[PDB]
């Protein structure tokens, strides 16, 4: 062994040492808090803070184990920290109502002239804490299975003691820049600041900081623009361009900390405000009902308000800024000039309402930025792009705290606990969206999407939900993984099933969420290509979702959107599954089970709320038929053998193994060919069915509507329609000494392949002559009812087929009957 | 396994019982003098409660056998330690381990 | 029903009122407030400092900060990437440059000419530090996809040419001849292309969507308050099209032969057959407008703005093609006359006989038949 | 040897690319006139665009490329104007045809048959394809006239390069399997003679023309050079002049040292063993560096890279081809294996302590901001605990 000092004259070592430090933080990056561990017992946490404090380091092993640190125990808790910074949940609590922009004093009428100390004083914005564990390799090992256990946590260093070692290094290093001596630590002033920088900084944001240490800062940064009630700061040094940098990222989070108090005190003056609004509003109700109708139309006008919802009474009560009278807002002068005056607070506070010296952050960081500019040409792109930043956040703070209020959000003091727990599954899944998919993160991602549907705040709050940008970094992830290697096949499909579920979910909750899970329907179509290897809840899935049962969704949605589909069903029509034809299945030249999904999909488009959507349903008729491949080879014109040829074929196969099935059970009994050539049929029936015109389009006489009808009818002959609906069923029966034999429905003609086959005469054909009624009745239906009615013994009135039949019956065709 | 070889006395009268809280001080090596872990390099006494599991086998028995205010010396087998699936990045599997531990004091 | 049922304000959580109060005076107590921070922050930008401190010997003195910002930004344009991510900062300044030239009783002939002379120093302010430069660079850079990105930057070109500035007209077409990139006018071409027009079965849908009258209350959810559906991109093509016309604005033969050749370029785009391509589009689309309404007894309102939103279309992209052929230039006089012109100009001639007889015999029409 | 109509990516490759030649030498580059009878090249591949009897409308070797067979012509109309007689001048002569504005009805003089595509091919939907096989027809369709587009010199030059580059590469193959199976023992190699200093050129050639520029260059220039360099390497892909350098890579690797070599091509031949080799990997290294497209056609193959970590002929480029792979493409990031991560441990083991390989290691666990966990714990459990 050597002194590792020695690596300053030694200098292939040295650089070799140096990207062994790299390597280390390359492997222990971006979350890999049990790497970060295990690097624990390699560079102890003596080693780290020595290397902190050691002058004669070399520069390049200096700057190595200052970010050694950094990544081993604060980037995580920093990145997470920083990921929830820009958002501001403000809990109604006393420390809240006690928040006011100005420091309480008397130095100007709109709140005394100077500012606070930036970073110092109450902030009630939720944060979730930082969670570490201790580093210790004698522990027993977690004895339950591998990807099961909890999470590892980042290795905890000391760190009162880290942030008190961190300010006197700051502290040294600013006097030795004042001395201007000829060997700086680390061998260059860069060398010297940039690291204890750097580390401060991931303090600052970790927020591990007391007042009295940023006080230390500010002072230290400007020693008199921040004097509270070395002579030369940091912003006065002459340094060079990557500490200029550091200085910005220092300056960044100053004024992020303006924001946030901005932020926060207008949330505590709308807390009273509303209150003294509310209560004003009772009184003047009261008032009203007391009065004994002085006139009707009177009356009528004052109680129009309490008609309107609460966003509109919010809007007119407030709509006085310019001047209004007590007819038009109603609000007292004495509450008026409440709001005029923090509106003032406000204006002036973000230096909207008006030496050479700064005398304010604002000040201070135009001044300095602007001086820089001036002093050097700039060589950093970095360096550049932050200073503009900064200098425009200054110039124009109103338009930043407009910016930054959609991201702001109000809670009652009982949702604090449920809040917080929901703000951590998120930053769980927020840190998921920079490293690759495997077993583990997709537990976690599993685990945190379930604790997270299972909290109440997402569903009294969509709003929030919304505004946290949830159902985005959901998407984000599912499409990462489906994106990654998606020619092979489908990793992680319990992962893409549960992030689908959950986004259908999001859909369910509310409105606003349905229409912001469709403003992304391009995304999903586009993502959707690939599927039915999860054999659940699929990104088409979550696009029929986001437009379901929504007649505004519905008629807003794209016919570039339904083409893609469209085009999806023509390929599935003319393709083979490259899944099934690798598990053995016969090639029988296209993908009944994707043309499915896809036909669902443009059913929920059409349909609406037991209606058809005109637009919609033209187009995809238009579609389909400028694509005939989508009808699938039955309903193809050169050699199509017709739809009851093709159901009774189905049938053949279905009844046939070795066509059915791979014939060389892991999922609802694999998948069978007969039963999906028929769901795909009954699919397309159904959805031509729905999008045939409405009776009273109809009456109209529209050319249109009549045009569609006479189309669908060329497609399907009625005859068909009728053979589908007299084909038989297969009835459970009792054999085999007493033993049931029952078809298997996922493999088998069932009757919502009928129903189908219904709902396309009634809406299309429909029964108007008497011969007819009295035909389909003998023909199909009697003989189903028969059926299901022979079926209500105790022995099979619970049976698959026998609750097939009811529903069957009692959603197609007694319907019928009673309108016929 | 474990083999307790005294540094330094103890008390000799005293020692750790069921559910007691053991406070420590202890450096660790693998058999051939790699030093991969250390309470003294944090400052700060390792705290474990005996009879919970959770500490090496090694380890509960070598403590459990120790005396308050004794240092000792404990070579644990791969078995009582991690053994086969060893401590990925730390540990290599099949390693025998050599600790350095001063029982501090029983809480 | 729901008249009857009351849905009072103070009836509420304090929670969810906060959050009421907060959009509110957001959207009319902070929104509206108006604040002019740009002359004042370009002025200090582009003031420099200690000029008489340095005293360089060599003419060529460092950027100023002005100048610096608009040679990072021309420097992230130049960068060599697949498209152009959306960056706030850049819009943000974009913006602010664009602001910072205004274009602001009879006007005395002197005030007129304070105002012409201010603005021609406020735009020298930018064109003197590379703003020509940085606008064309981003419009390449574009790559002909639509977005904040290029409305932005069209803006500011369209602020720093407003008056048909010939130095900047003469600093943009001296680079791209320069330069002799296609990347340009491949941008120029794909955005025209992508701009809108007219669309029926959009206007049907948005009219089916506005009848509609969801059942809940108007202050929980949307009720029907969506964005146009018809022409939504009017103002950009408006822009684009003002963008041409500017840059021939004053008769300038040299960027009016550059429009439809570019010499030096290995391939080149017509820009006035790409016009008169457009032209014809927005004509069949007011065609079809005019052939569903004629059967109408009486245009209400919302057809009635779509009609204008066309009609000041048309109206910006006949003034670009005066401007193309005015001076004039033989060249694109003769483009113009092989071109499918013709075709618009008798779409617009039958569209203009009927419109004309059919708003005359109705008086609410008056606006809309003086704009015709 | 067939001739399509296609409009995907390959209107800016290399194979799209034609040359005319009037059928004159002298005053061969003056204006081209309507009628003027002349050859079309393919430029990467050195063929003439012809009409053969057996086949139809080919591309057929110099050799075969007849008068007769490879004469065509351009013509503004459909017409029966040919009566009009034709006379060459001596001089630039009128123009007439002009670039994107002119549209020209190619015209085989022997036969007068125009140059169209061939009927739609069945089941196209089925197939997925748009290309359209052109073929020569007595009355073709109303659309058979073609634009004629300029191209840079630099994609004029990069094809001919490919051309002249592809020739040597393959005759070099050729070469090297002549002899593949058969030692000498003592006596002549026993084979065809090997183009040794041909290749060498080429190479160091090829590795100038590929050199990244410098970064002490202004950005704007940077940006345009590298904007060059993307085109380009991606032009010598599309061509295959990378599976072409893998072919001459696999032939030269079959030989474990330049003695080994001898043995089957003799001393001179062997002479210039290890410095091809490194020059082939050099030049590997230049053609995917900073090239995702190129980098990501090792994550099928990656075993035929890290398999050669360990031969000492050429350590260093084949580490920096690795390092450039792993740098460019996350899709080799994602199919790394545990066995790939010993390898390279490996060769930290056998060859030193070179931060190079630490620097591959890094690379290895991330990429673009992207952690690979597997990765990351492979080389935690594999490099960390020996110490």
């Amino acid at each position: 062994c050597m002194d590792i000092l020695e690596l300053s004259e030694r200098l292939d070592l040295q650089r070799f040492h140096s990207h062994t430090l790299s390597l280390y933080r390359s492997v222990c990056a971006l979350g890999n808090n049990r790497v970060a561990h295990a690097l624990c017992s390699h560079v102890d946490q003596a080693q780290l803070l020595h290397a902190l404090e050691d002058a004669r380091l070399p520069g390049p092993l200096r700057a190595g184990y200052y970010d050694l640190l950094i990544s081993i125990h604060l980037e995580s808790a920093c990145r997470s920290r920083r990921s929830m910074l820009s958002e501001y949940i403000v809990p109604l609590t006393p420390e809240t109502r006690a928040i006011t922009l100005f420091p309480p004093g008397r130095s100007a009428e709109d709140g005394p002239r100077r500012h606070g100390l930036p970073g110092v004083g109450v902030t009630t914005s939720l944060r979730p804490p930082h969670h570490f564990s201790p580093p210790c390799f004698v522990v027993a090992l977690p004895a339950a299975g591998a990807t099961e256990a909890p999470a590892r946590l980042s290795p905890a260093i000391p760190l009162e003691a880290l942030r008190d070692k961190a300010l006197r290094m700051l502290g040294e290093a600013v006097r030795d820049g004042g001395q201007h001596a000829r060997d700086p630590v680390g061998g260059s002033v860069e060398f010297q600041f940039v690291p204890v920088l750097k580390l401060v900084s991931t303090l600052l944001v970790m927020g591990v900081f007391s007042d009295e240490d940023v006080k230390q800062i500010l002072k230290m940064i400007e020693p008199e623009v921040f004097r509270e009630e070395l002579e030369e700061g940091l912003l006065q040094m002459k340094l060079p361009e990557s500490v200029k940098l550091q200085m910005c990222h220092l300056l960044e989070y100053f004024c992020d900390q303006e924001l946030q108090h901005r932020v926060e005190s207008l949330a505590a003056f709308a807390e009273c405000y509303v209150d003294k609004m509310q209560g004003n509003q009772r009184g003047r109700y009261g008032l009203l009902m007391k009065a004994f109708t002085m006139s009707a139309a009177e009356t009528a006008r004052r109680t129009r308000e309490f008609r309107s919802p609460p966003q509109e009474q919010i809007n007119m009560l407030l709509h006085f800024k310019n001047g209004a009278d007590e007819e038009e807002c109603p609000l007292p002068e004495e509450i008026r000039q409440e709001l005029v005056n923090f509106h003032q607070d406000l204006l002036a506070h973000c230096g909207i309402q008006l030496e050479h010296k700064p005398q304010s952050l604002q000040e201070l960081v135009s001044h300095t930025v602007v001086r820089w500019a001036q002093e050097d040409f700039v060589q950093s792109p970095e360096l550049v792009r932050a200073m503009f930043s900064l200098l425009h956040r200054q110039y124009d703070g109103l338009g930043e705290l407009l910016r930054a209020l959609p991201r702001a959000y109000t809670i009652s003091v009982s949702s604090v606990e449920d809040t917080m727990s929901l703000l951590e599954c998120l930053g769980q899944i927020r840190s998921l969206l920079i490293v690759q998919m495997g077993p583990q993160e997709e537990n976690l991602m599993i685990q945190s999407i379930g604790n997270i549907m299972n909290n109440k705040v997402f569903y009294q709050h969509p709003n929030l939900m919304r505004a946290l940008g949830m159902h985005e970094t959901v998407m984000e992830v599912m499409v990462n993984v489906l994106g990654g290697g998606e020619s092979k096949e489908i990793r992680f499909p319990k992962m893409v099933t549960s992030c689908c579920r959950f986004l259908c979910y999001f859909c369910r909750i509310s409105r606003q969420n349905q229409r912001s899970m469709f403003d992304h329907l391009s995304y999903l179509l586009e993502n959707s290509g690939i599927g039915l290897g999860m054999q659940g809840s699929t990104p088409l899935d979550v696009a029929a979702a986001s437009v379901i049962d929504n007649n505004e969704l519905a008629l807003a949605l794209q016919e570039q959107d339904l083409e893609k589909v469209v085009s999806y069903l023509a390929g599935c029509g003319l393709q083979s599954c490259p899944m099934l034809l690798a598990k053995g299945y016969p090639d029988i030249g296209w993908n009944p089970c994707g043309g499915e999904r896809y036909l669902d999909f443009l059913r929920f488009a059409v349909f609406v709320n037991g209606e058809s959507v005109e637009e919609n349903a033209n187009v995809v008729v238009r579609l389909l038929i400028r694509k005939p491949e989508c009808f699938g080879p039955a309903l193809r014109g050169e050699g199509g053998s017709g739809l009851l040829a093709a159901i009774e074929e189905a049938i053949r196969i279905s009844e046939d193994p070795a066509r059915d099935g791979p014939g060389v059970p892991p999922e609802e009994n694999r998948v069978h060919l007969g039963h999906a050539i028929m769901s795909f049929y009954a699919a397309l029936i159904d959805l031509l069915g729905r999008c045939a015109p409405e009776t009273h389009l109809i009456q109209a006489g529209k050319g249109e509507a009549l045009r569609i009808r006479a189309i669908l009818r060329s497609l399907v002959p009625l005859d068909d329609l009728v053979g589908i609906i007299s084909l038989p069923l297969q009835i459970p029966t009792l054999g085999k000494d007493g033993a049931l034999v029952q078809p298997k429905m996922s493999a088998s003609f069932v009757p919502d392949h009928k129903a189908s086959m219904v709902l396309f005469l009634d809406r299309v054909y429909g029964i108007e002559n008497q011969d007819f009624l009295l035909h389909v009745l003998d023909v199909g239906f009697l003989p189903d009812m028969r059926a299901a009615a022979s079926l209500d013994t105790a022995t099979f009135s619970t049976t698959e087929m026998a609750l097939a039949l009811n529903r069957y019956l009692c959603l197609a065709v007694l319907p019928l009957i009673t309108k016929c | 396994g474990v083999q307790v070889e005294t540094i330094s006395p103890g008390d000799g009268r005293t020692f750790p019982k069921r559910g007691q809280t053991c406070v420590v001080h202890y450096t660790g090596m693998l058999e051939d003098g790699k030093k991969f872990d250390s309470s003294r390099d944090r400052n700060k006494p390792f705290k474990f409660t005996l009879g919970k599991q959770e500490v090496i086998r090694g380890w509960e028995e070598g403590v459990a056998q120790m005396s308050v205010g004794q240092r000792a010396k404990l070579i644990i087998s791969s078995d009582y330690a991690y053994g086969a699936t060893g401590h990925p990045g730390i540990i290599p599997p099949h390693a025998t381990l050599v600790f350095d531990v001063e029982l501090l004091k029983l809480e | 029903v729901a008249c009857f049922r009351m849905t009072p304000l103070y009836n509420l959580p304090t929670h969810r009122a906060c959050n009421m109060f907060l959009e509110s005076y957001k959207a009319s107590w902070i929104l509206t407030e108006d604040h002019s921070f740009e002359d004042r922050m370009i002025d200090d930008l582009s003031k420099a400092g200690e000029q008489e401190e340095e005293e360089e010997e060599v003419e060529e003195k460092k950027p100023d900060p002005l100048h610096q910002l608009v040679l990072h930004f021309s420097r992230t344009a130049l960068t060599e990437k697949s498209k152009l991510d959306e960056d706030y900062l850049y819009m943000a300044y974009a913006d602010i440059m664009a602001k910072s030239c205004h274009l602001e009783v009879e006007v005395s002939f002197e005030e007129k000419e304070m105002e012409k002379q201010r603005l021609l120093y406020q735009q020298s302010r930018l064109h003197n530090r590379g703003a020509a430069e940085m606008v064309l660079q981003m419009i390449s850079a574009c790559k002909g996809e639509t977005g904040a990105m290029v409305s932005s930057t069209l803006k500011l070109g369209i602020s720093i040419l407003n008056g048909g500035n010939a130095e900047v007209q003469q600093k943009m077409l001296d680079y791209l001849k320069d330069k002799k990139e296609v990347g340009f006018f491949q941008s120029i071409q794909a955005l025209m292309q992508t701009c809108s027009v007219l669309d029926l079965n959009a206007f049907e849908r948005q009219n089916k969507a506005e009848g509609l009258g969801m059942v809940n209350e108007d202050g929980t959810v949307i009720n029907r308050q969506n964005g146009e559906k018809v022409m939504a991109d009017d103002e950009f093509t408006q822009d684009l099209f003002r963008f041409l016309q500017l840059l021939c604005e004053g008769h300038n033969n040299d960027f009016q032969n550059y429009l439809r050749t570019q010499t030096g370029n290995t391939t080149t785009i017509n820009i006035i057959i790409c016009t008169v391509d457009y032209l014809l589009r927005l004509q069949e689309s007011i065609s079809d407008f005019y052939w569903y309404y004629s059967g109408k007894d009486v245009i209400e309102e919302q057809g009635k703005r779509n009609f204008s939103k066309a009609m000041s279309v048309a109206k910006q992209v006949f003034n670009s093609l005066t401007e193309y052929i005015q001076g004039p230039c033989t060249g694109n006089q003769q483009s113009l006359a092989h071109s499918r012109l013709w075709d618009a100009v008798v779409g617009f001639l039958h569209v203009f006989a009927h419109m004309m007889m059919k708003l005359a015999q109705d008086s609410s029409q008056i606006e809309l038949l003086k704009e015709l | 040897r067939l001739v399509y109509y296609e409009g995907g990516p390959v209107c800016t490759h290399a194979r799209s690319l034609w040359r005319l030649e009037p059928l004159r030498i002298s005053w061969s580059g003056s204006h081209l006139r309507w009628g003027q009878p002349l050859r079309i090249r393919h430029v990467t591949t050195g063929r003439y665009l012809g009409l053969t009897e057996d086949q139809g409308l080919v591309v057929v070797d110099a050799s075969k490329a007849h008068t007769k067979a490879t004469s065509f012509c351009f013509r503004i109309s459909k017409e029966k104007l040919d009566v009009a007689p034709k006379r060459d001048v001596e001089g630039m002569g009128p123009p007439e045809i002009k670039y994107g504005e002119s549209l020209c009805f190619v015209q085989h003089v022997a036969s007068g048959l125009w140059l169209t595509y061939a009927a739609p091919d069945p089941k196209a939907l089925r197939l997925g394809v748009l290309k359209k096989k052109a073929m020569l027809h007595q009355e073709g369709h109303m659309d058979d006239a073609l634009s004629l587009t300029r191209c840079q010199q630099e994609e004029s030059q990069a094809a001919r390069m490919i051309y002249s580059t592809a020739g040597l590469y393959n005759q070099f193959i050729k070469g090297l399997d002549s002899f593949s199976g058969k030692p000498r023992g003592s006596g002549p190699p026993a084979g065809s003679a090997l183009p040794i200093e041909g290749v060498i050129l080429s190479l160091q050639d090829l590795i100038g023309y590929f050199e990244p520029p410098s970064e002490e260059l202004q950005h704007e220039e940077k940006q345009t050079k590298l904007r060059s360099l993307r085109n380009r390497q991606s032009l010598f892909q599309e061509e295959g002049m990378l599976s072409l350098v893998l072919n001459c890579i696999d032939r030269l690797n079959v030989y474990t040292t330049a003695a080994h070599f001898a043995e089957f091509a003799g001393e001179e031949a062997a002479e210039s063993w290890k410095e091809i080799v490194n020059l082939l990997y050099e030049l590997l290294a230049s053609l995917i560096r900073g090239n995702r497209t190129n980098c990501a056609l090792f994550s099928t193959n990656l075993d035929w890279l890290v398999s050669k970590l360990d031969r000492l002929e050429a350590s260093s480029g084949i580490l920096e081809v690795l390092y450039c792979v792993l740098i460019e493409s996350p899709e080799v990031l994602n199919i790394i294996q545990e066995n790939h991560i010993k390898s390279i441990i490996s060769l930290l083991d056998k060859h030193g302590r070179n931060h190079k390989v630490l620097d591959v290691l890094c690379s290895l666990c991330v990429c673009n901001g992207v952690a690979v966990r597997s990765n990351q714990d492979l080389i935690t459990e594999n490099l960390l605990p020996g110490r």
